[PDB]
RNA sequence: AUACGUUAAGUGGAAAAGGAUGUGGAGUUGCUUAGACAA
RNA sequence: GGCACCUCGAUGUCGGCUCAUCGCAUCCUGGGGCUGUAGUCGGUCCCAAGGGUUGGGCUGUUCGCCCAUUAAAGCGGUACGCGAGCUGGGUUCAGAACGUCGUGAGACAGUUCGGUCCCUAUCCGUCGCGGGCGCAGGAAAUUUGAGAGGAGCUGUCCUUAG
RNA sequence: AUAAGUGCUGAAAGCAUCUAAGCAUGAAGCCCCCCUCAAGAUGAGAUUUCCCAUUCCGCAAGGAAGUAAGAUCCCUGAAAG
């Protein structure tokens, strides 16, 4: 997990979501796991 | 919802029940679910075929309306075919065995890992090295699998673990 | 739960069957009573209240002697519930004796520790003391009471006062050995209070 | 010429509000009015004018939004590092006399009378309470 | 209180670059029953 | 550091000792995601403040370096916490001396040796211990627990298993 | 019961998605469990047992006086101080 202010797309698999009212990327590659933080 | 929309068909053997507060109950010959849903959604029943309505086109409706109408078409289809979920135990010495009701783990840990079914789930193990989690209710069905699989969940430098039958565990290499 | 009152009568040693030396404390508790059954209808919680010690009848008054007329026994000197227990087990007027317990039974016993009178920091907290030498004139104080900036001392700055005469539970003592004749446990270590004092023996509530 | 209520002239009546559904901050303000007496025109300052108020059902007392989980009932032992706390919902679930209790205490007036106005509550988590022998009457909140 | 909206953050009742399928109102524009978009 | 707003009819100043208490930006221990994570180790970020977080050598020191440990040897606040609690080595009176500057008297964030630390606690506060009245009769016992305090740490070895 | 985290089922958004509805799991931490104090908890609680309705004024209200159960003064002391 990158727990950071800037959350963004690293590639093109990465999605953009909303769970429990925080900005989030899931991917499969789980490097590009985010979370706004 | 193109979703919610969809019109529901209740094959012959299952019979769909709706009682007060929007309680609906599904009986076929895998057994009985009853479940309760929101008040707003209107649940129709008409020859053979459920519909759902949703009373406006606000958010929350949008989104119950899609729901309400997948869960029912899970309780018909669960009562009528079941749910079955797929294991398959990866690994050297890596085995799982039945004992009355539990599911006998042995995954390469100094104890045997004992999981217990709840009721109206079934658990079989056709080979030591697959496990097949049956059931009516999806959700439950879904519930234990994971249960099970987080026991030892697949690792990747050589995919050792419980994973799902045709699961793309993602493999790093080591050395 | 399990329970008796005894008194203290004081320490000695025990040579265990593999020749080890165990130091045990001797409580004599002579056959306790069954004065009053508690429950959840009429107290609001269960328990057996026990009489031990049987008073002179000129040492009792009136409403002891009314007490214990439904249990069919003298006055007791000392008087205390147990919680936890089997009621339909006990029975009023029923007599709680020591072989109740058995030898290697795991037992907790609460007493009154012995009084130390009014004592300073360093005994009743364990504190450190100041230099003895090197132009110290600070020898068995209490410290500092705090910091400035509250304008006042905080609770539980620990300070002189009077020690000790404190109920104590010491836990996950041992039964060496259960004298039923002279109504004697033998407990293995050492338990709270002056000889003599009032010592409650509860089976293990960790156990 | 003013008229002031005193000891001699004043009568209590006892009023029951059921707390089912109601909304905790909006009960209890009403409520806090009744037991300083602001509903009777014989209302003096200086003397407790109010009624009784048994409240019932505080069980079922109802909070809007997230607050069940994220008020905080704080209180502090006057130890250092003593602050304690408990959510509305853990309040409503195990304390939920005490939680219409602090709701109505806050929002009556402060002081030797305030604390004896408070006096004349009395809540009840379930439906049943033992004042049958005081014959209260039903009040409906106004709102 | 009245009327019509907005907010779900206790925002209201401290704080920026920047980040984001939050949600309301406008407007422009590509494609689409000669079958789009998703699957 | 800037400013000069409280205090010059006095708000004692470094370090140590005694006693702590709080914050979390976490040193250890607990739970996790990612890893350029094979394992054993680690790195990095997230949750977490419950408890824990060493004895010495040198120096007035803080700090720092070093020795030897430790699961760890956290970082900060509290008048750089705490001198009507202690110390008084340093700084910062009067003596003396060196280097240096000054014609000189003298002077020096240069150094050196020596140099008085007062107070019977009124109030709040803190820790103990009584007396009074209350608690719709007067008593003797046994109690429920609103509420409050305490405790909360962790190593190594064996086995699982070479 | 939760945190981070992991999910299940699931739409909004034919898909996907731990979340919107719904259902789980999960920390030395939170609340208990363990130890101690505790009804001045004036919201002064409960249980068991004891005493028992006395004599005077005073129109009553109330006051006064002997006592009951019980306790104390005083005395012998220590396991207490
Ligand atoms: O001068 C004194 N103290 C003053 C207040 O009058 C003040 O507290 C102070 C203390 C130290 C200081 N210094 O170290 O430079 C300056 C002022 C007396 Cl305690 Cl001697
Ligand atoms: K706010
Ligand atoms: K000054
Ligand atoms: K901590
Ligand atoms: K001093
Ligand atoms: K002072
Ligand atoms: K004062
Ligand atoms: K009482
Ligand atoms: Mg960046
Ligand atoms: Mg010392
Ligand atoms: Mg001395
Ligand atoms: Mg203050
Ligand atoms: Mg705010
Ligand atoms: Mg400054
Ligand atoms: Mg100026
Ligand atoms: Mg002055
Ligand atoms: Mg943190
Ligand atoms: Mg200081
Ligand atoms: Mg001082
Ligand atoms: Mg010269
Ligand atoms: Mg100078
Ligand atoms: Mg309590
Ligand atoms: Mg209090
Ligand atoms: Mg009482
Ligand atoms: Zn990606």
């Amino acid at each position: 997990m990158k727990v950071r202010p800037s959350v963004k797309p690293i590639c093109e698999k990465c999605k953009v979501i909303r769970r429990k009212g925080k900005v989030m990327v899931i991917c499969e590659n789980p490097k590009h796991k985010q979370k706004q933080g | 919802s193109r979703v919610g929309k969809k019109l529901l068909e209740i094959p012959s053997d299952v019979t769909v029940t709706l009682n007060d507060n929007n309680t609906v109950a599904v009986k076929g010959p895998k057994g009985e679910l009853t479940r309760t849903f929101h008040p707003d959604m209107e649940i129709k029943v008409e020859d053979n075929v459920l519909t759902v309505a949703r009373p406006s086109d606000q958010k929350e409706h949008r989104a119950l309306h899609g729901t309400t109408r997948s869960l029912l078409g899970n309780m018909v289809e669960g009562v009528s075919k079941g749910f079955e979920r797929g294991l398959e135990l990866v690994g050297v010495g890596y085995r799982a065995s039945k004992s009355g009701n539990k599911l006998v783990l042995n995954v390469g840990y100094s104890h045997p890992v004992e999981i217990v079914p709840e009721e109206g789930i079934e658990i079989e193990v056709p080979s030591q090295t697959k496990v097949v989690v049956k059931g009516t209710d999806k959700e439950r069905v879904g519930a234990i699998a994971a249960n099970i699989r987080a026991v030892r969940s697949p690792e990747p430098y050589k995919g050792k673990g419980i994973r799902y039958e045709g699961e793309v565990v993602r493999r790093k290499e080591g050395k | 739960t399990k329970g008796i009152l005894g008194r203290k009568i004081g320490m000695t040693q025990v040579f265990a069957e593999n020749g080890d030396l165990i130091p045990v404390t001797v409580i004599e508790a002579a056959p306790n009573v069954v004065l009053q059954k508690k429950t959840a209808e009429n107290d609001g919680y269960e328990a057996i209240q026990l009489g031990f010690d049987d008073k002179r009848e000129k040492l009792s008054n009136k409403p002891e002697k009314g007490h214990v007329a439904k249990a069919e026994t003298a006055p007791k000197r000392f008087v205390k519930e147990l919680r936890g227990v089997e009621m339909d087990a006990y029975e009023v007027g029923q007599e709680v004796k020591v072989e109740i317990f058995s030898a290697g039974e795991i037992v907790d016993v609460t007493g009154v520790s012995k009084g130390k009178g009014f004592q300073g920091a360093i005994k009743r907290h364990g504190q450190s003391r100041g230099p003895m030498s090197h132009g110290s004139r600070y020898h068995r104080r209490p410290g500092s009471m705090g910091p400035v900036d509250p304008n006042r001392v905080f609770k539980g700055k620990l300070l002189p006062g009077r020690m000790g005469g404190e109920q104590i539970t010491v836990q996950n003592l041992e039964i060496v050995k259960v004298d039923a004749e002279r109504n004697l446990l033998l407990i293995k270590g050492n338990v709270p209070g002056a000889k003599k004092s009032l010592i409650t023996v509860k089976s293990a509530v960790k156990s | 010429t003013t008229p002031m209520a005193n000891a001699s002239t004043i009568e209590r009546k006892w009023l029951v509000v059921d707390a089912a559904g109601k909304t905790l901050g909006r009960l209890s303000s009403e409520v806090a009015a009744i037991l300083r007496g602001k509903h009777k025109p014989t209302y003096t300052p200086h003397v407790d004018t109010g009624d009784h108020v048994i409240i019932i059902n505080a069980e079922k007392i109802e909070l809007t939004g997230k607050k069940l989980t994220d008020k905080i009932y704080y209180r502090h032992t006057q130890h250092p590092g003593g602050l304690k706390s408990r959510t509305a919902l853990e309040m409503r679930t195990n304390y939920p006399e005490k939680m219409l209790e602090l709701a109505i205490k806050g929002m009556l007036p402060k002081g030797s009378l305030g604390r004896q106005m408070f006096k004349k509550l009395n809540v009840y988590r379930g439906s049943e309470h033992p004042h049958e022998a005081q014959k209260p009457e039903v009040y409906e909140l106004r709102g």
